[PDB]
Parts: C-alpha cells; sequence; structure tokens
C-alpha cells in the first residue's frame, strides 16, 4: 500500500516467532519502541496489528 | 460510638497501611506499575529509567 492508505493486517490467535524477523539480514532498519527485540519470543499480546 | 479514640487509631493506621500498598500499584510515570512486565520486555538501558 501507499502510506496515505497504509494496509493493516490483525494478528491473532497464533505463535508468533520473532527471532526469524530479527535476525534476518534482509531488514536494515529494525527498531523496537516499548518492549526490546531479544526479549519478544517470551512475551504475549493480545493483538497484534501488522 | 463510645470507644470511638481507640477505633479512629486502629483506623488510621489501617488506612495508611492500605494508601502505602495501592501506591504500588501508581506508574508514577512509568510504562507500568508492574516491575516484572517491564523487565520481562525491557533490556537494561531501557528498564533502568
Amino acid at each position: 500500500a501507499s502510506v496515505y492508505a497504509w494496509n493493516r493486517k490483525r494478528i491473532s490467535n497464533c505463535v508468533a516467532d520473532y527471532s526469524v524477523l530479527y535476525n534476518s539480514a534482509s531488514f536494515s532498519t529494525f527498531k523496537c519502541y516499548g518492549v526490546s527485540p531479544t526479549k519478544l519470543n517470551d512475551l504475549c499480546f493480545t493483538n497484534v496489528y501488522a | 460510638s463510645a470507644l470511638g479514640k481507640l477505633q479512629d487509631v486502629v483506623n488510621q493506621n489501617a488506612q495508611a497501611l492500605n494508601t502505602l500498598v495501592k501506591q504500588l500499584s501508581s506508574n508514577f510515570g512509568a510504562i507500568s506499575s508492574v516491575l516484572n512486565d517491564i523487565l520481562s520486555r525491557l533490556d537494561p538501558p531501557e528498564a533502568e529509567v
């Protein structure tokens, strides 16, 4: 999507493996706010908005 | 209400303890009042703040 009309994919009721995204080489920016990127796999959230 | 002098002392101490304990639920500007949630979510550079 264009930024003015950005897409939102609500993510729920699933197992979120965040080590795949963080340890990937394909990403240049990976900045986390409010949580640390290396503790993501130990956390649970009610809902994720992608 | 005859023994109010003693009951008032008991009530004041009970209120003081309840107030002190309830202060642990305050954020004081932090992201969470629960210390375990902060340590579970953040690394030391942000957790210390």
